[PDB]
DNA sequence: CCCTGGAGAATCCCGGTGCCGAGGCCGCTCAATTGGTCGTAGACAGCTCTAGCACCGCTTAAACGCACGTACGCGCTGTCCCCCGCGTTTTAACCGCCAAGGGGATTACTCCC
């Protein structure tokens, strides 16, 4: 990981970084330092509970637009769609009053 | 009767009560049963060391207990040596 | 003035144990100094332990716990044996 | 558990202790003495846990045991 | 055995496994007792001879 | 290269480092370390596995186990310093039980 | 002892 | 946190049950 | 001077038991801890005269007779 | 309160109440309720100065406990008057021998 | 629950006002304060045990007995200042 | 006697020297020197050499908490 | 400045009665220095006890208390 | 062989982003010294007391140096054991999954006002 990140900070040496669902949990310190124009969450059924550690880890990522992809949107839990809308909502800004 | 005689021992409790009241800390005080137990323990240890030193003197055919006999008894009973090194 | 110490009592204890043998001068001074040190250590430990337990109920259990925690097993156990018997005889 | 402080843990503790080379027959005796020390301190801790027969052991108990054991500790 | 969140887990294991995992039939062999009757009887006969 | 990789593998190359310099750099990096080192969960496991002998239902607290860990971790380090000084006092840069017993019999074990 | 190594350090 | 000092205060027979750390369970689970 | 000391001890033997809420030991007490081995009062053991000392340290005319005479025998 | 009357920063009324509750002796002179407080403020003030310069040494505005250990271990007098206490977040001062390093 | 947190902050502003604090340092300094106080008091009491006794001089002489002279002179000076201020 | 006089009267003059605490000083220093000498001897024989060289007693006293 | 007047043959005889087959002048000097340091480090508490004893003459109680404090 | 280039890179210190932290603001809240007395006990004279200071001065026994003379720590040497770092392999907690209790209450019921 360090060798890969060696040629990652200064130049535009890449556009897409292939990262798994669990890698971001331990590497969040290096991930959050970099602003990402776009991210995709394929198989959105992986994360469904708001109290989940992945939810807290990925909620506060700095970006502009978000998109989640799933094989099928979940049912039996309206909280799932509510949390999806929340993850498409985020209002946190620099001023903190928008 | 006297409380010391009531305990069926020799050591007097009142002296330890007086010397332990000094250790009272304001709202914290001590009881008589604690002093009685302390007197029992002190009488036990003094009887044990006296018996050991008297036997050592009898080995030396001396009718008077010698501090060298005391230290020899301490050496023989390693618990006493460990205690005296700890205290 | 007047001085207070355990001459007659320790002599009586020895007479009960070894009536023929007595106690010499510096041997008595050594015994008195050691017994005073033991008493002061037990009393200080009991006071600080009662303060640690944040309760002003100082029983024979304070002195007992002191005897356990400042003295090895043999003398402490035998002392607690004779003290238990003496206390239950008094009580 | 005998193998609590494992071999790499003892090795890095020794390296933190500033030793050039650490031989392969030195950790057993060190483990024995530290187990003896741990047994002593836990025995004292359980003794003063029954000072008021408290059903829980806290930092106060162990700091008591260590402060009367001669090896005083700080940071609290 | 109040808890039951996995009380159906052993039933599922039973259904899928077909007790070839819970307990398989072993290679049967007899007892291997080793004390022997003549363990403490050679000394007497040797002394007698 | 084990399998499909970024072109040709084997970039690790034979780059073995001789001891001494590596030992010096690792002790230098270890000395500045100030936090806990050994795993705490096996420590609490063992301390609970060696507490029921006196009595069960004793229970514990995080402050307790932390304080015992601090006591055991901050005491054997001075022992390590004493053993190392006794070792390099003699012509033995490596550690053997002789100097550790020497340290035990000069630090007043009893 | 008035100062010793109290101020130079 | 509800300590055991109340029992000691009410009855002087045994005042050993003075301080507890998890008997109240407020210190750990409230 | 032992008579006045004994009278003072007897007088003080009753003041300390009524110094507030004491209720010592709940009128009960644990029996002989571990096992009973105190005997009647002591162990009743002696020590020898010869190299038994050299056996003892392997098992682990004081200040001249003028000072032996100097220490006066105590009289009650 | 007591601090203004004594003209001293550290409170002494609570300290004197603790001393009275201590009952260390029958004769407890109450005329100096802040003497021990005075000596402890002096000690803690010199310790704080040492810790502050140590923290400023490594561009650390906040005092890391390692800086406190370095401050209390860099002086001969401080280690002499107490040297048997193991402070949390340890780490001895760097040292090396003439035989280990060229 | 009378602690020394306010006093510790005051002495911080007195010595190095620009310097901040941790979240566990105050416990260390409070332990320093009270443990030094109780040990000094115990030594003073054990020293006064021999002499018949039923203040400033006792505390000062206890400080001068064991605590180093380099600190003992400052301790005596500040104690005299404190007692004079109290009498003022 | 002259040693204790020179080390006692320098700190504060007019120090009368009674016979008490004079032989006690001799006994105390004798016991201390005996203990230290035994420690140095055992440290030396640990190094497999009967001779004494300064860092041996230096390290011994360092482990004496000096 | 009598502290340097301690007779070296005293240390010579003490070493001879103590043993050792090689007792150089360095050993004598170092043992003399450590003995002087220990004597100073005990007489300091002795004289402080005398000062906090309301007395100006050395007596056995002062050294007894000093050795009890020092162990 | 000393010296020069040639590269991995520790360290420096700066970024660069995320957060939690000392203390102020509101709330109040527990005791220190005034205010005085009760007694008490520790230093002001008084008497004394007791062996320490220093003295007397031979007299063995520390001071105290020196030649024989050899013992072994250390200088070197050879002789030679297993610490240590690169590449592998086997535990290990942790994030969830699943679903049947958890539990104070007040808000329909019915019994109290
Ligand atoms: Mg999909």
């Amino acid at each position: 990981r360090k060798e890969k990140r060696k040629g990652w900070n200064k130049p535009d040496a890449f556009h897409v970084c292939i990262v798994s669902y669990q890698l971001v949990v331990q590497d969040q310190h290096s991930f959050k330092r970099k602003r990402w124009q776009y991210m995709v969450l394929d198989e959105a059924h992986n994360i469904k509970n708001f109290r989940s550690t992945r939810w807290q880890a990925l909620l506060n990522f700095n970006t502009q637009r978000r998109l989640l992809l799933t094989g099928t949107p979940l049912q039996n839990n309206l909280a799932e769609l509510w949390s999806l809308l929340y993850f498409l909502m985020p209002q946190t800004v620099i001023d903190g009053k928008k | 009767q006297s409380s010391s005689a009531r305990a069926g021992l020799q050591f007097p409790v009142g002296r330890i009560k007086r010397y332990l009241k000094r250790h009272a800390t304001g709202r914290t005080r001590v009881g008589s049963k604690a002093a009685i137990y302390l007197t029992a323990v002190l009488e036990y240890l003094t009887a044990e060391v006296l018996e050991l030193a008297g036997n050592a003197a009898k080995d030396l055919k001396v009718k008077r207990i010698t501090p060298r006999h005391l230290q020899l008894a301490i050496r023989g009973d390693d618990e006493l040596d460990s205690l005296i090194r700890a205290t | 003035a007047r001085k207070e110490t355990y001459s007659s009592y320790i002599y009586k204890v020895l007479k009960q144990t070894h009536p023929d043998t007595g106690i010499s001068q510096k041997s008595m001074s050594i015994l008195n100094s050691f017994v005073n040190d033991i008493f002061e250590r037990i009393a200080t430990e009991a006071s600080k332990l009662a303060a640690y337990n944040k309760k002003s109920t100082i029983s024979a259990r304070e002195i007992q716990t002191a005897v356990r925690l400042i003295l090895p097993g043999e003398l402490a156990k035998h002392a607690v044996c004779e003290g238990t018997r003496a206390v239950t005889k008094y009580s | 558990n005998i193998q609590g402080i494992t071999k790499p843990a003892i090795r890095r503790l020794a390296r933190r202790g500033g030793v050039k080379r650490i031989s392969g027959l030195i950790y057993e005796e060190v483990r024995a003495v530290l187990k003896s020390f741990l047994e002593s301190v836990i025995r004292d801790s359980v003794t003063y846990t029954e000072h008021a027969k408290r059903k829980t052991v806290t930092s106060l108990d162990v700091v008591y045991a260590l402060k009367r054991q001669g090896r005083t500790l700080y940071g609290f | 055995n109040f808890m039951s969140i996995v009380n159906c887990l052993m039933q599922l294991r039973k259904v899928c496994n077909h007790p070839n995992l819970f307990e398989v039939r072993p290679i049967l062999t007899s007892f291997v007792l080793e004390h022997c009757v003549a363990s403490d009887y050679k000394d007497v006969e040797r002394t007698l001879l | 290269a084990r399998k499909s990789a970024p072109s040709t593998g084997g970039v690790k190359k034979p780059h073995r480092y001789k001891p001494g310099t590596v030992a010096l750099r690792e002790i230098r990096r270890f000395q500045k370390s100030t936090e806990l080192l050994i795993r705490k969960l096996p420590f609490q496991r063992l301390v609970r596995e060696i507490a029921q002998d006196f009595k069960t239902d004793l229970r514990f607290q995080s402050s307790a186990i932390g304080a015992l860990q601090e006591s055991v971790e901050a005491y054997l380090v001075s022992l390590f310093e004493d053993t190392n000084l006794a070792a390099i006092h003699a012509k033995r840069v490596t550690i053997m039980p002789k100097e550790i017993q020497l340290a035990r019999r000069l630090r007043g074990e009893r | 002892r008035r100062t010793s190594k109290r101020s130079s350090v | 946190f509800g300590k055991g000092e109340e029992s000691d205060g009410d009855l002087d027979l045994d005042d050993s049950e003075d301080f507890t750390v998890n008997s109240s369970s407020v210190e750990g689970e409230e | 001077e032992d008579s006045e000391s004994d009278m003072d001890d007897a007088k003080l033997d009753a003041l300390m038991g009524n110094e507030g809420e004491e209720e010592e030991d709940d009128l009960a007490e644990i029996d002989t801890c571990n096992i009973i081995t105190s005997g009647r009062r002591t162990r009743g053991k002696v020590i020898d005269y010869k190299k038994t000392a050299e056996e003892l340290d392997k098992k682990e005319e004081k200040e001249e007779d003028d000072e032996d005479e100097e220490d006066d025998d105590f009289k009650e | 309160s007591r601090s203004a009357k004594a003209g001293l920063t550290f409170p002494v009324g609570r300290v004197h109440r603790l001393l009275r509750r201590g009952n260390y002796a029958q004769r407890i002179g109450s005329g100096a309720p802040v003497y021990l407080t005075a000596v402890l403020e002096y000690l803690a003030a010199e310790i704080l100065e040492l810790a502050g310069n140590a923290a400023r040494d490594n561009k650390k505005t906040r005092i890391i406990p390692r800086h406190l250990q370095l401050a209390i271990r860099n002086d001969d007098e401080l280690n002499k008057l107490l040297g048997n206490v193991t402070i949390a977040q340890g780490g001895v001062l760097p040292n090396i021998h003439q035989n280990l390093l060229p």
